[PDB]
Formats: structure tokens, C-alpha cells, sequence
RNA sequence: GUAUGAGUAGCGAAAGACAGGUGAGAAUCCUGUCCACCGUAUGACUAAGGUUUCCUGGGGAAGGCUCGUCCGCCCAGGGU
RNA sequence: UAGUGAACCAGUACCGUGAGGGAAAGGUGAAAAGCACCCCGGAAGGGGAGUGAAAUAGAUCCUGAAACCGUGUGCCUACAA
RNA sequence: UUAAGUGAAUAAGGGCGCACGGUGGAUGCCUUGGCACUAGGAGCCGAUGAAGGACGGGACUAACACCGAUAUGCUUUGGGG
């Protein structure tokens, strides 16, 4: 048999080191604390890693598993991904470039 | 002033051993085991004090 | 004090803020503003169990003059204008009670700003 | 301030137009030197 | 193509607050009330210049120095 | 990055009032057979199930190096120039 | 029990090795396009309105191409099935 359901987000417009904070506040914990985390924090790479935690859970609901109340959050990533690129009008004629980026999420979920 | 060097890969992931997330103050509820902050009015519950207080 | 703005615009605001809780007894604002609301409203109910007004000609300042509160009729449409619901209503249901008028909850922050918010009620 | 390249419609065809162009021996050299590149806009 | 500087400087003069709406999601959209600013002008009419930005109904990938259910933005129809 | 500046709707986009200056950008598989249907999600995106010899060939689509950014771990490090 | 002496292990984080991904398009292979020439043709077009263009023509029409109020085409002579 198997274990351990996938789920990843591609391309989602935050910056990957401000995604990498709230993933350090999930790894090797069960599902049933890390959403209860992820309601009270007020950043913004709160409410995708929600998503992909719920998507994760769904994938092994409804394609393999059963036991719900006995997942582990065991791995969890951060890439980085294509960055758009602009300008930005500077004093005196110039002009300066403005990164903007786009990170990866994935989460796998064990049993145990 | 204008910095002198490029600082390496060592001393980013020195500095930035204070650039964490914390996470303050969780509790089971009395009244749905919910996991919510305490001194604070429980989201889903409703149920501050064992009172109902979003009433309408 | 709480300094939040400029001089007179803070008199704006807490004569802004205070005539709700005069209309509809529940308002949902942040931190600092609900503390000086607390000291304001408590102070101006207390003008409401005299009856001179003196009670009249002194909550003519942190009132706004006239903001209809209308839900009454008799055979017409008669008007509360949220100072008549001082010496009408909020008077009289503190008779025996002293001080502390206000209850202050802590719900969440703010979407956008991350502003932790408050429900203030009266009883 | 004021600054320089300030419109208008008469001046920008009465300087830079075609029926100034075919009324030299330099408007011409000018239309026939835009044509072996190719360009689209010849005059205006 | 990607770093370091660093999640730093900046976010381009001005007064907002609450209730009720719509919506997966609201300080930033709609509505209501009160408050405030200009008032030889931040009010009205036209000449250049711009060339469909005008109106109606939808949409939220990029633009908007934040958010955005909104827009002088994107789609479709229509007006001199 | 060669070969015409131009293998692709190139003297075009863009820049200057004008004379003039002037780019980047090729490749799925043999066959579109380009993923019916189910689940999470507002959508994007994903996990099954299929097409296929191969999907780690899923349209930014042959192979996929280096700087650069991450995860896990066998050994070491808080009296040291 | 007292006294004297000798003292390991844990890492907020970091270094080296290994293993696995992401960004990015080098290298490998390929050809619609070019470069330099050979042999033959041809060496002018125009008031009977030229070169170069603007505007228009389709069921749907933004662009290219082709065509011109007889407008994605008309007549005739041969080819072709
Ligand atoms: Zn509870």
C-alpha cells in the first residue's frame, strides 16, 4: 500500500522568504494543531498554506485513506519561481529595476 | 557610506537567526475544544465565558 | 492621555465615536479608541442622571446637535435626537448603578492592517 | 517651465509635410533615401 | 541570467467616523448620517492639444507605488 | 550571440520636431490521440482515472550544465585571532 | 559524610560530504533562412498616365496574402482527371 498524499500550488504571487517563515511554524506537527495555528496569524502566506493543507487532507480522504485524526505534517517546501521583472521612474532621468516574485508550495502529509 | 564587500553565505543565515514567527497564547475552548486565543472572544464558538455574545 | 492625531481632530473623533453607543449601543472599533470612549461616554451618562439645565447645557458640547434616532410613533413621526435618549432612556436605567457603564471584548485583527478589534456594549 | 515639443497641426505639415518634399532637389533625395529601406511612413 | 546591499530607504503636500448592503474574501466598492476643505477658485463655458479615454452590461491574469467585488484597465454591444 | 540587421507578419516595436538610429524572439509526439469522468479550491493550481513506448514529453511543452535559492541527514563546532 | 583532583554528553544557529528538488537556458542533434559563385535568359518602365502607395472587396474580418465598384474574381486556347 501507500501513504503520504501530495499537494502543491504553482506560481502563487508572494515572496518565497515571507512564505518561508510560517512553514518553519508547521513542520513535524499533526493537522489537527497546524490549522488551528494557521487561523491566528495575520500574514498573508497564511491563508495558501491553509489551502494546501485542506487540499492535501481532501487528496487523502477521498483517493486513499481513512483516519483523518492520525496525519503528520512531515515535509514541507518553499521554491522560488519565475519573477516578473518592471521599472520604476528615478530622480534626475534614470530609472531603477523592481524584482516581483512568485514562489512553489508543496506539503506532504504521512500518517505517522 | 557604501558597503565594502559582498557579506558571504555564513553571515545571512547568522543575522537572521532573529527573523522568526511566533505564535502567542492558544486554548481549547469550554465549550468545542477549538483551539482559540485566550483573553479573546472565540470565532466560531461565539462563546465568550460561556456566553453567547454575538446576538442578533 | 492617548495622543492620536492633531488637537482638534481628536475632539472630532471622540464627540464622532460617542454619539453611537447614544444610537445603537454596539460599535466595533479598535484598541485606543474604545479606552478613550470608555472615559467619555462615562463621563457624559453621569451628566445624564442630574436632569438640570447644567445637564442640558453641558452635554450640548460632546453631542453632536442633532442625529435623529427615530423608531416611534404615537400618531406621528416624533424624533429622539440622541441627547433626548440621554434624559430619556440612558438616564434612568442607571439609577442604581455607580460607575463602570461599558464592557470592551477582543475579537481579531483587521484584514488590512492587522488592528486588533473591540465590541463595546453598555450592560 | 516651458518645455519643447509643444504640438500643433498646421506647423508639423507645412515644415515636415509631403507637398514639402516634392518642392526641392533635397525633399526628393530625402524620399528616395527613405524608400531603399523600406520604411513605411514616408512624410507626413 | 542571478546575487550582496535587505526584507533596509521609500510608498510623491491635504480630516475622517459609524451603521446597513453585495461578496469565497472588505479601512480602500455602493448607500445613509454627521463632520471638514476651496469658493477671483479645487465652480461654469470654450480655443489649442489628445484621439474613443464617452454610455450600457460583464471580468479580475498583468497595470493602480498597499488592498480592491472598483477604474481613464481587459472583453462585448452601442453613441457625434 | 553563428548566417543577411531581419529563419518568427523586420526596416516592424521602440527612441528624436526632423534628417536619422533599431532590437529580442526557431524545436511537444509518429499521430492532437492536447487528459472524458471524480475530489479540494472563488479561480489559478493540484491528486486520482485515462491517451501514449515514454507525461520527471502537459503546451514557458526534445536534451537540460553553471552561478543562485531550498529539504533531509553521516562527522565537527559556544576561552577563541 | 567530608576533602582534594580529573572531568563526557546535549547546538539558538553554523561548516564539510552525500542525496533530492526549483529557477536558467549553455551544450548535443536538426532545418523553413542566408553567404559566395557557375551556365543560360534579360538589361529598362512611363501622358494609351510609371515606380511607390492610401481606401476598399469575403457568411463570420483584427492582420498578412490576392484582387479592384465586373473587387478572395470575368472570357478564351491548351494541359489535368
Ligand atoms: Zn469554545
Amino acid at each position: 500500500q501507500i501513504t503520504s498524499a501530495k499537494a502543491t500550488a504553482k506560481t502563487v504571487r508572494t515572496s518565497p522568504r515571507k512564505a518561508r517563515l510560517v512553514i518553519d511554524l508547521i513542520r513535524g506537527k499533526s493537522v489537527a494543531d497546524a490549522i488551528s495555528i494557521l487561523k491566528f496569524t495575520p500574514n498573508k502566506s497564511a491563508g495558501i498554506i491553509e489551502k494546501v493543507l485542506m487540499s492535501a487532507v481532501a487528496n487523502a480522504e477521498n483517493n486513499f485513506d481513512l483516519d483523518v485524526e492520525s496525519l503528520v505534517v512531515s515535509e514541507a517546501f518553499v521554491n522560488e519561481g519565475p519573477t516578473m521583472k518592471r521599472f520604476r521612474p528615478r530622480a534626475k532621468g534614470s530609472a531603477s529595476p523592481i524584482n516581483k516574485r512568485t514562489s512553489h508550495i508543496t506539503v506532504v502529509v504521512t500518517e505517522k | 557610506a557604501v558597503p565594502a564587500r559582498r557579506t558571504s553565505k555564513a553571515k545571512k543565515a547568522k543575522r537572521r537567526t532573529h527573523y522568526k514567527l511566533t505564535i502567542k497564547g492558544l486554548n481549547a475552548c469550554s465549550n468545542c475544544g477549538e483551539m482559540k486565543k485566550s483573553h479573546h472572544v472565540c470565532p466560531a464558538c461565539g462563546h465568550y465565558d460561556g456566553k453567547d455574545v454575538m446576538s442578533k | 492621555r492617548k495622543l492620536g492625531r492633531t488637537s482638534s481632530q481628536r475632539k472630532a473623533m471622540l464627540r464622532d465615536i460617542t454619539t453611537d453607543l447614544i444610537i445603537n449601543e454596539r460599535i466595533v472599533t479598535t484598541e485606543a479608541r474604545a479606552k478613550e470612549v470608555r472615559s467619555t461616554v462615562e463621563k457624559m451618562i453621569t451628566l445624564g442622571k442630574r436632569g438640570d439645565l447644567h445637564a442640558r447645557r453641558q452635554a450640548a458640547t460632546f453631542v453632536r446637535n442633532e442625529v435623529a434616532s427615530v423608531r416611534e410613533e404615537d400618531e406621528s413621526i416624533v424624533v429622539e435626537s440622541a441627547l433626548q435618549k440621554l434624559f430619556n432612556d440612558l438616564g434612568p436605567r442607571f439609577a442604581e448603578r455607580q460607575g463602570g457603564y461599558t464592557r470592551i471584548l477582543k475579537t481579531e485583527p483587521r484584514r488590512g492592517d492587522a488592528a486588533p478589534m473591540v465590541v463595546i456594549e453598555f450592560v | 517651465m516651458k518645455r519643447t515639443y509643444q504640438p500643433n497641426k498646421r506647423k508639423r505639415q507645412k515644415v515636415h509635410g509631403f507637398r514639402k518634399r516634392m518642392s526641392t532637389k533635397n525633399g526628393r533625395r530625402v524620399l528616395a533615401s527613405r524608400r531603399r529601406k523600406g520604411r513605411k511612413v514616408i512624410s507626413a
